């Protein structure tokens, strides 16, 4: 972004999500004059944001434990999505941390009669590495969205749907938000960047973690 | 604090003449537990409710009664102007219980035929009472409702405590664009009054029509009983009417003649019509320090009006909702009553 | 000898006068009319907080009446050591109570709530390296670990281990009271004497019980499999003592015939640890198998 910087002098950033506004500054290293956000100043609620730490049993959830099941958490996830597809007007849409987890706890999924059940109320239409069916999946979201009977699209926090896709009326009701997404799932490539994150900037392994986490965190739920 | 409203945008036409032709859902959903008994049975107690307020107000309409159960809609009390018909036919379906899906292209598809035969004069109408979340459509659906809203059958209906865009887009459609109609209870009192409201004829902005004129007659009841006999039912009745055409003994009925098939009225029916047609203005709540009228009511005599300043007592209100054209106070009774049963502004009316 | 009235105390505090007692002065602004004397909690139909109301008194004492226009009030000394253990802040409770309860909050009472939200025990057993110890949060407390036959004369010296805890917590102490103070780690043979020595002298020990102290090691041949009957006491009482994110075994007491090892199927399959399982007879743990 340098020569840009060096190029260009009157530049903006805006997005829905930006947190923090200074991440940028540190990382970028450029200079910004009104880093302003604006609150949403609303006659009423307009939407539900929670924290589901425990299930039913009361038990703390994570997508961190593994990538993989454990018939408690795993359960307990059953048990919330095919509630949330019981409550939720047509249009939900979930966000796994990694395809992997995704592709682990569906399988599984299926195993048990978790996915019957949604079947029986909404359509489930699946994130798949090819567009084409993720697009023929997508619109066909949106086409039961905007149909009758309830539409659930379920993807990867980190995939392609939801860099540019959007979720209108219809089109979102109830996100979700399985787990936090992380990457050191895989290998130390994040470790390198992040040491140089750690060397070259004043910037943490968790704090810069929880920030790229909590960055698609935000992204996903506007 | 007042909840009133502004101003009415149609007492000009009222869809006086009417076939309204309302359907049910007997589906598993009915079977949960979010109204008293349930969904399915607290919602017929209404209907029943609803059944005799409408025509009460519209007598001159009829109705049919149709179920939704598993994924099929099933008439229960044909198109009729005589509501026992149809009050008896939902006294026995409660005591069977709701299952199954709607489907609601059936349901819609049975409804858009069953009105072909009301005329052009009589108004088609549906009032879809929607509580579970999935249908289960026989065919395309917007070809129905491109099929429905090509007919002049405009659809109004009332979700339960939740919203569904395609109903939302029903009524949007079939009401001429203005979606005024997917109007959904979070309550059974909004239950109660989602189901009074839909007594009234419905206009929002009427376009320009044939307005057809009608030809009918009047009936006048029978006197010799021993003589009990029946041109309508063939059984013994104790005196009936006689069509003014026909010349046969007809039962007690505003129904239409069965011999010549001209309507049978007398008078009561229209005079319904002329309060829905041009109604009142709502009695104004009078401010409180600047009323300065009689300390009592009007239509009644009602000497409440303050307690002659008590700090907090005195600068809330005077109960002094008074109408306008008359300028005649009113307690809220009977400003309230005034406006509830007999339109018939009691200042207004005396001049 | 060895006998506890504390946890049997259960059947007192109703008795009452009308000279002495007087009308509880919330009895005009109450909700609620804590008959003191009585030891009576009618919850009338005029409490708004009456299911908050209902649960508060289901953990310090008993409710004996549950009747539709108001309930009924019962005293439980394991309900006062269990609503003790609740958590339920002892003051917070009585007036709330004192609000909302017309009669006001008798005296007797009164102390019993706060003895029961603080007492119920006050022992500091402390634990040392995730595991059980002689030793106390409070002072009182490293006093009797460390003066205790098997707690002290049992503990290992060394202060805490992280295995050593973990393993040993002189036996398993993973009910223990406050960790993360002052204690040396217990051995792991014998807190029979641990307990019946502060048996003896009547340490009422605030305990807890920590449950991955129920660790134990690599995992044993465990089937994770929940396709034993579920049915929905059982959970809930798993949910109980599953707690807040991990299994924690307390005291379920539960009937030989409504499925009662199917809790511990379950507990015992969620650790995913070495678990053993002990039934009456052995002619009964074969039938219980079969
Ligand atoms: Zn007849
Ligand atoms: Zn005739
Ligand atoms: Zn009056
Ligand atoms: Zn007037």
């Amino acid at each position: 972004i340098k020569p840009v910087f060096e190029r260009f002098s009157s530049v903006i950033i805006t997005s829905g999500t930006i947190s923090p506004l200074d991440m940028y500054p540190r990382m970028l290293n450029f200079k910004t004059v009104l880093q302003k956000s604006y609150a949403m100043t609303l006659a009423k609620k307009s939407f539900l944001p929670m924290i589901i730490t425990k299930g039913s049993d009361q038990v703390a959830i994570s997508s961190r434990f593994e990538i993989r099941n454990d018939p408690s958490i795993v359960r307990n996830y059953g048990s919330m999505l095919v509630e949330f597809a019981k409550i939720t007007p047509d249009g939900m849409v979930v966000f796994f941390p990694s395809y992997l987890y995704m592709e682990s706890i569906v399988s599984m999924w299926q195993t048990m009669g978790i996915l019957d059940e949604v079947w029986k109320h909404k359509l489930i239409l699946v994130e798949t590495p090819d567009a084409q069916e993720t697009s023929l999946a997508l619109e066909t979201y949106r086409k039961a969205c905007s149909n009758g009977r309830g539409a659930i699209l379920l993807s990867v926090a980190r995939g392609k749907v939801s860099e540019g896709i959007d979720f209108d009326h219809q089109y979102g009701r109830t996100v979700l938000m399985i787990g936090i997404p992380f990457q050191y799932t895989e290998s130390r490539i994040l470790k390198a960047r992040l040491e140089f994150m750690r060397e070259n900037y004043r910037i943490r392994e968790n704090d810069f973690l929880s920030f790229d986490a909590m960055r698609h965190a935000a992204q996903c739920l506007g | 604090k007042k909840r009133t409203a502004k101003k009415n945008i149609t007492p000009y036409q009222r869809g006086i003449i009417r076939s309204l032709i309302l359907t049910l859902d007997c589906s598993e959903a009915m079977l949960e537990k979010d109204l008293r008994p349930n969904r399915h049975a607290m919602i017929i107690q209404y209907a029943i409710d609803f059944v005799h307020e409408f025509f009460d107000q519209n007598p001159i309409s009829q109705m049919g009664i149709i179920i939704m159960r598993n994924g099929l809609a099933q008439l229960v009390s044909q198109v009729s102007g005589n509501p026992q018909d149809h009050i008896d036919a939902l006294k026995s379906i409660r005591k069977q219980e709701p299952k199954g899906n709607p489907s609601l292209q059936n349901a819609l598809e049975m409804a858009r035929g069953l009105l072909l035969p009301v005329p052009a004069h009589c108004t088609r109408e549906v009032l879809i009472v929607f509580g579970s979340l999935s249908t289960t459509d026989p065919g395309d659906i917007h070809q129905t409702i491109d099929s429905l809203v090509s007919e002049k059958i405009r659809v109004k209906v009332l979700g339960l405590s939740a919203q569904v865009a395609i109903c939302k887009e029903l009524c949007k459609a079939t009401n001429y664009g203005d979606e005024s109609f997917y109007k959904i209870l979070l309550d059974e009192t909004h239950l109660k009054e989602l189901f009074n409201e839909a007594v009234t004829p419905l206009p929002v902005n009427k376009i320009n029509k044939g307005f057809t004129l009608v030809k009918m007659g009047f009936p006048t009841r029978i006197f010799e009983d021993t003589p009990t006999f029946c041109s309508c039912h063939s059984k013994l009745v104790y005196g009936g009417y006689f069509c003014p055409n026909c010349h046969s003994k007809v039962c007690s009925l505003p129904t239409v003649c069965p011999c010549c098939d001209l309507m049978l009225i007398l008078s009561t029916h229209l005079a319904r019509s002329y309060h829905h047609l041009m109604p009142l203005k709502t009695f104004a709540e009078v401010p409180t320090t600047e009323k300065f009228r009689s300390e009592d009511c009007f239509s009644c005599q009602s000497r409440f009006p303050x307690x002659x300043x008590x700090x907090x007592x005195x600068x809330x209100x005077x109960s002094r909702y008074r109408c306008e054209d008359c300028k005649q106070e009113f307690c809220v009774d009977c400003d309230v009553f005034i406006h509830e049963i007999l339109h018939n502004c009691p200042g207004c009316e005396s001049k | 000898p060895a006998d506890f009235v504390p946890d049997s105390v259960s059947g007192m505090f109703r008795s009452h006068d009308f000279s002495y007692l007087r009308l509880r002065p919330d009895h005009a602004s109450r909700p609620l009319w804590i008959s003191p004397s009585d030891g009576r909690i009618i919850l009338e139909s005029f409490s708004p907080l009456a299911e908050q109301a209902q649960d508060f008194l289901v953990t310090i004492a008993e409710p004996i009446s549950r009747p539709s226009h108001i309930h009924e009030y019962k005293i439980t000394a394991y309900s006062l050591y269990a609503a003790v253990s609740v958590g339920l802040e002892t003051d917070d409770i009585i007036s709330v109570l004192d609000r909302l309860s017309k009669v006001p909050v008798a005296e007797s009472i009164i102390n019993f709530i706060k003895g029961a939200t603080i007492s119920y025990g006050k022992v500091k057993l402390v634990i040392k390296h995730n595991r059980y110890f002689v030793e106390t949060t409070q002072a009182d407390i490293l006093q009797m670990l460390l003066n205790d036959s098997v707690i002290g004369p049992l503990r290992i010296d060394s202060d805490h281990q992280v295995q050593p805890p973990e393993d040993v917590l002189e036996r398993e102490e993973e009910d223990d009271d406050i960790d993360a103070v002052h204690s040396f780690e217990i051995a792991n043979e014998s807190v029979e004497v641990v307990k019946k020595r502060c048996q003896e002298i009547d340490y009422p020990v605030l305990e807890e019980y920590d449950f991955r102290n129920d660790h134990r090691n690599p995992d044993l041949d465990i089937d994770l499999k929940p396709s034993t009957q579920i049915r929905p006491y059982q959970e809930k009482s798993l949910s109980k003592m599953f707690g807040n994110g991990r299994a924690r075994s307390g005291i379920i007491v539960l009937p030989c015939g409504a499925g009662k090892t199917l809790v511990g199927i379950t507990a015992a399959c969620t650790i995913k640890k070495s678990v053993i399982v002990l039934c009456t007879s052995s002619v009964s743990v074969m039938q219980w198998r079969q």
